[PDB]
């Protein structure tokens, strides 16, 4: 139809394309790229190719499709690996014995032949259906059924489903009559990557997220739809936490669309999960790879497919949501992102704005982080699911000042954090407990009063006596510890406990693995309680001294508290909470015995 | 396949502007088409086509453009991108920027021509990085090792001996499993791409490589800072896939030291602004990621092949910092990061790597009870917190006095000293075996009494405490 | 001891020199003889190629 | 007596680097030879006088049609001259049916020696602007780099 004019980087110019849209998927070229257009002057329009550009030639056909960028879903969608344009992997490398990936291989992103399991929900002839029900269940692999549901832009009566049995994605599982004409449905559904799909009605959320880290689950905590932005750091943040929300999270399922990151981190990552036997179920060992889905496109990968990447991650997360699971999605991307934007704007010509980045970056990043939130699905029967976005920012050597991590903060809700200082001294989750926050601290109140009706007030104490240590180490860099009080002394006694028990976590050992939320909760109250009755103590003066000589006392005449306290993090959860809860009572009882025993006799 | 057609020749060379001709009234011009340029001189250089548009082309000269005009140049399309010849006699040789021999021999003979760039391997087939090498400096085994295929940059500053260690690295990589790796496959077959470099610098490699005895194995591709600034552009791309053919086509572990990145920023740089294209941080073209992405993530274990690939491209920061667009973005695609400090240096320790600086995101898989002591990591953790605290220390004591502080702070100054000292100190020519090396750590983390030690678990204390 | 050591050595080298000689003069044979076995056979490959026009 | 002995090993490496140097450079005279032999050859190909007309209607449609320019202007060796002039409109009617197009008004008078050009012809357009080099030399030396990895895999031994 419409021929190449001119050829820079991944910009390809064609004329001759009069009525073609923008964003309307076009194929480049004898060995037929894809690309999508990004402008247009006239009979031209600028393409985005996709892929490498290289051996282009002047007036080489380029074909229209009149289609937007559009991921192929169904079932077979959980558990691969695909390239930002949605190819499965795995697929190419099987079918092409070559291990590279050929330049403008055609391959479907889901198998069409493949025979599936069809469990229709009870759905008579001559019943009447619309956009997003739930006519029919299969089961894509154990522990994780997949629902099949009418695409949002679909009604009718229903003529003829299927029966039970076994179907591939070529047939029709389906029929539907509408407005005097018919149409038909199979076991795929093409949705445009951009245009969000659509909900019934968005909610707030009250589920927290109770990952499996104890900073996060306890200081600053996500609710299940959230928004966080963690700085994309290595060792720590990349690695653990996605970890803990990839294995150790109540998240029905994960999404990892980390593009433009590291390609050996990306294979440790893609070799790693395949085994990853977590127990997600109440007594069952599935690996998570029944579970997981990765969207992987490397650094090398071409500029363009970032965006593509980030959105076909996205639209995922959508398909989950509305079938009911609570996805959760983690992208690695957002810090390379804002590279390819500016990539893409500079070649482009366009006017660049504060630091160079495109004068539209926000406007992107809104786009996408507010696909996320719980959200009241479509269709019958009433149900509900949510989408959460634990995304990456720029690595802590910049500081907020960077205009992708402005971008990210003027609308991230939660915010870990993590701190470069923190990863030098080797303290592994690294979250800086003094810059980090969460707006979500009000909305979990219900949940935390029915948990514990005491766990706001340790939570606060234990921020204040953090708040006052970072206070005073100022003052003690100036002057020392020798003017330090009773009750600054005992504080910064409790803070050191706090960092070097509660906040540290190993994560490759049992003890701190998996934290759960009652044991965190009782290593809070405790330490709070110490602290509480500590201060207490000294402020009582008893033996005509008290004060620092009290501080002195317990920490030397009842330093075998002390010691439990700091090794409480060794309780191992896999004893089970009847018996932790009783140990971490146990331990309380004997705090209580002092400050009151030593009391007795008046210090 | 069936007949070919000899190349076009042109003399419509429009504009000739820095290291660009402008050609003009062209047909068919393929993108990254190589084109032969023969002057009126008659001698020839060979281009590249940066940019096709109508009829009119841009095609960037390797040699330079000292001698074009508009009406003798006459250009020929080759109709081709890049292919440089590759064979197994391709080892022990050294090599002009753009593959031409310069060691009086023959031209290369190919076992085929493969294309630069070569082809992108899917995820799908990599695999983590298993082995380690054993790097002989010791700051490099204890904290930030090496494993096969791993990207480990060595950050460095204009005068700090960053070529002495790379080449101590070439001379002293080796393997590490059980103590027990002929292995001419696991000879590392290193390639070594110089570009932008002093001649001192390539005259002090080659002679290194040379008296080392691996005259028969490595392989050098040199780009001067004289030789044409373009050709920096292309040396690391034609040493990867050098590197490519000999490990994956040939299964031999192959190793790739790059040498001044920043000489390539600098070629980046003088591409993008000859071109009139939007600027990004510091100038530098905006695509710089793209680039560097591309010239790193050639390396790394392939699931169906026993070859490997193992760079260490080292860089120079301008001013000694780190915000800079290419360390910056270097730091961000790599794996690793070693950094050189001229704070050490001005001590005269001659490996100056700060170890607290350091990174290997792979160190975690190199390292385990299969390969290594089952210590490693913890004592690492605990060198690397006991140093940061110490220096955290000294900070404070250089202004509340050293009688101010107290008896842990000594002794954290004394394990600053010892460790500064005998520990990341090594020879020139000496090595330290990964055990001696933990030896050493372990003499130096034994100062501290066993309460100090939080990081080091109990299980490891009692069978390494005492000793 | 030294003296002997170093006579050794020279003895050593000028065996490696002669065996190196000799393997290199086996290569150029062997070279040779292929080159002059599969001369015709490439120069005809060679004209077929080059003496063929489609279109 | 370790730098002496240092100094024979690198010695030692130094001559088995000549001599693989020496075995590599006399593949390469070889691989000359075989050029040389390949040269003779297509010279000898001249000879011929009538297919070698159906091989020049072939190389001169071959070239016109790739420039696809109103008005060529080939140039062909004094020697064989007769054969060009003889062939003459006959490519010009070959083009015009490759396409809709009317016939190139062509030209053909300075030639350039015999063992410069060996055969062939050189075609290129009005003002020397775009210039086609399809000599029998040309061809070669292309196909030669073409085909030499198969050649090195033909010299297996």
């Amino acid at each position: 139809y419409g021929y190449v004019r001119k050829v820079s980087g991944p910009v390809v110019i064609a004329d001759g394309m009069n009525g073609a849209a923008m964003y309307e998927l076009v194929r480049v070229g004898h060995d037929n790229l894809i690309g999508e257009i990004i402008r247009l002057e006239g009979d031209s329009a600028t393409i985005q190719v996709y892929e490498e550009t290289a051996g282009l030639m002047v007036n080489d056909p380029v074909l229209r499709t009149h289609k937007p960028l559009s991921v192929e879903l169904g079932p077979g969608i959980l558990g691969n690996i695909f390239d930002g344009i949605q190819r499965p992997l795995k697929t190419i490398a099987i079918r092409s014995g070559d291990v590279y990936i050929p330049r403008g291989v055609s391959v479907p992103a889901l198998d069409k032949d493949t025979l599936w399991e069809f469990q229709p929900k009870k759905i008579g002839e001559g019943d009447l259906l619309t956009g997003g029900d739930l006519y029919a269940t299969v089961f894509e692999n154990s522990l994780m059924q997949h629902h099949v549901a009418l695409p949002p832009d679909a009604m009718g009566k229903v003529t003829y489903v299927a029966p039970a049995g076994q179907y591939s994605l070529k047939d029709t599982v389906l029929e539907l009559e509408f407005q005097g004409v018919k149409k038909s449905f199979t076991m795929l559904q093409a949705w445009p990557v951009r245009t969000p799909r659509p909900v019934s009605s968005k909610l707030a959320a009250d589920t927290p997220l109770l990952t499996g880290q104890r900073v996060l689950d306890a200081l600053f905590p996500s609710v299940l739809g959230g928004t966080c932005a963690i700085p994309g750091a290595f060792g720590c943040g990349k690695t653990v936490i996605s970890q803990a929300l990839s294995k150790y999270s109540n998240s029905d399922t994960v999404v990892y669309v980390g593009c433009g990151e590291r390609g050996n981190e990306m294979a440790e990552v893609l070799m790693d999960f395949p085994q990853l036997t977590m127990t997600l179920p109440d007594g069952r060992e599935e690996s998570v790879m029944k579970r997981t889905t990765l969207v992987a496109n490397t650094s090398n990968m071409p500029v363009a497919a970032r965006e593509a990447s980030i959105y076909t991650g996205i639209t995922i997360a959508e398909y989950f949501r509305d079938m009911g699971y609570n996805v959760s999605m983690m992208a690695d991307s957002t810090s390379r992102w804002a590279e390819a934007l500016r990539e893409i704007s500079g070649r482009l010509a366009e006017m660049p704005a504060d630091s160079g980045y495109p004068a539209y970056l926000a406007a992107r990043l809104a786009s996408f982080y507010e696909r996320a939130g719980k959200v009241k699905c479509l269709g019958g029967p009433e149900r509900t699911g949510s989408v959460t976005i634990v995304g990456a920012v720029s690595p802590p050597g910049g500081d907020f000042s960077d205009p992708v991590t402005s971008a990210t903060l003027s609308i991230v809700q939660v915010f870990w954090g993590l701190d470069k200082k923190l990863a030098q001294r080797k303290h592994f989750p690294s979250v800086n407990w003094l810059i980090s926050y969460s707006k979500y601290s009000t909305a979990l109140e219900s949940f935390y009063e029915q948990f514990d009706p005491d766990f706001i007030n340790i939570r606060t104490k234990a921020r204040e006596v953090l708040q006052r240590e970072d206070d005073l180490n100022e003052i003690v860099q100036l002057v020392g510890k020798d003017a330090l009080a009773e009750g600054d002394k005992i504080t910064l006694e409790t803070a050191k406990l706090l960092r070097e028990d509660y906040l540290a976590q190993n994560a490759f050992t049992p003890y701190d693995k998996f934290c759960p939320f009652y044991k965190s909760v009782w290593m809070m109250r405790n330490i709070i309680h110490f602290y509480n009755l500590a201060n207490q103590a000294v402020e009582k003066g008893a033996g005509m001294d008290g004060q620092k000589i009290t501080y002195t006392l317990i920490k030397h005449r009842l330093g075998d508290l002390f010691y439990r306290l700091v090794s409480q993090k060794f309780e191992d959860p896999a004893e089970g909470e009847p018996a932790l809860v009783a140990k971490f009572k146990k331990l309380h009882e004997d705090l209580t015995a002092g400050f009151r025993a030593l009391e007795d006799e008046t210090r | 396949e069936g007949t070919l057609e000899v190349a076009m020749e042109y003399r419509t060379v429009t504009g000739v502007a820095g290291p660009l001709v402008i050609l003009d009234k062209v047909k068919g011009p393929k993108y990254y088409e190589i084109v032969n340029i023969r002057l009126g001189d008659g001698t020839m250089r060979r281009g590249q086509v940066l940019e096709v548009d109508g009829e009119k082309a841009v095609v960037q000269v390797f040699e330079g453009t000292s001698g074009i005009d508009n009406k003798f140049t006459t250009v020929q399309f080759t109709g081709e991108v890049l292919k440089t010849p590759v064979s197994l006699d391709m080892l022990g040789r050294i090599f002009n920027g753009s593959g031409k021999p310069i060691d009086n021999g023959p031209p290369i003979l190919p076992e085929a021509y493969l294309d630069i760039s070569g082809s992108s391997i899917n995820p799908s087939e990599r695999t983590y990085p298993e082995e380690m090498i054993q790097t002989g400096i010791s700051t490099i085994d204890v904290m930030n090792s090496i494993a096969r295929g791993q990207k480990i940059p060595l950050f460095s500053a204009a005068g700090l001996p960053h070529n002495e260690i790379a080449a101590q690295i070439c001379r002293q990589a080796g393997l590490v499993k059980r103590l027990e790796k002929d292995g001419e496959e696991d000879n590392f077959a290193i390639v070594f791409a110089a570009m932008g470099v002093n001649m001192e610098t390539a005259q002090f490699f080659k002679r290194d490589f040379e008296e080392n005895g691996s005259m028969e194995r490595v392989t050098l591709f040199l780009n001067l800072a004289n030789d044409p600034t373009i050709e920096r552009i292309i040396t690391p791309r034609i040493a990867l896939t050098t590197a490519e053919y000999l490990a994956y086509e040939c299964g031999k572990h192959v190793l790739v030291i790059l040498t001044d990145m920043s000489s390539y920023a600098d070629a980046l740089r003088e591409v993008s602004a000859a071109r009139e294209e939007v600027p990004g941080r510091r100038g530098y073209p905006g695509y710089m990621y793209t680039d560097l992405a591309q010239i790193y993530e050639r390396a790394g274990r392939i699931e169906g092949r026993k070859g490997s690939i193992t760079q260490i491209p080292i860089l120079t920061m301008p001013n000694d910092d780190i915000t800079h667009p290419t360390p910056d973005l270097t730091g961000y695609i790599t794996e690793g990061q070693i950094y050189i400090d001229r704070q050490l240096q001005n001590r005269q320790i001659y490996p100056p790597i700060n170890v607290l600086p350091s990174l290997s995101r792979l160190m975690k898989s190199a390292i385990g009870e299969g390969m290594t002591r089952r210590d490693h990591s913890d004592v690492s953790n605990q060198l690397y917190a006991n140093y940061a605290i110490g220096k955290d220390v000294q900070a404070m004591k250089a202004v509340v006095g050293e009688e101010a502080l107290s008896s842990e702070d000594l002794l954290y100054l004394e394990f600053l000293d010892k460790f500064e000292r005998k520990f990341v100190a090594q020879g020139a020519y000496d090595s330290r075996n990964i055990f001696q090396s933990l030896d050493l750590a372990w003499t130096l983390l034994r100062i501290f009494p066993r309460e100090l030690l939080h990081r080091i678990p109990g299980k490891t204390l009692d069978q390494y405490y005492s000793r | 001891e030294f003296q002997r050591k170093l006579a050794e050595s020279s003895g050593d080298s000028g065996a490696n020199v002669k065996r190196l000689e000799q393997e290199t003069e086996v290569k150029i044979h062997h070279l040779n003889a292929g080159a002059e076995k599969i001369q015709y056979d490439v120069v005809q490959m060679l004209l077929k190629h080059v003496t063929t026009v489609k279109n | 007596e370790k730098q002496v002995e240092i100094r024979k090993k690198i010695e030692y490496s130094m001559q088995l680097n000549a001599s693989r140097i020496k075995v590599l450079q006399a593949q390469d005279d070889l691989v000359s030879n075989m050029m040389e032999a390949a040269s003779k050859e297509v010279l000898n190909v001249s000879r011929d006088h009538n297919s070698y007309k159906k091989l020049l209607k072939g190389l001169i449609v071959q070239s016109l049609l790739r420039l696809k320019e109103p008005a060529v202007l080939l140039r062909c060796r004094k020697d064989d001259h007769h054969l060009v002039e003889s062939v003459l409109e006959s490519a010009k009617e070959e083009y015009a049916q490759k396409l809709q197009v009317h016939p190139p008004e062509i030209i053909v008078h300075h030639n350039a020696h015999g063992p410069s050009c060996s055969g062939g012809v050189v075609v290129a357009s009005r003002d020397g602007k775009i210039v086609c080099e399809n000599t029998l030399d040309a061809r070669l030396d292309v196909v030669f780099r073409k085909k030499l990895p198969e050649i090195r895999k033909q010299l297996v031994s």
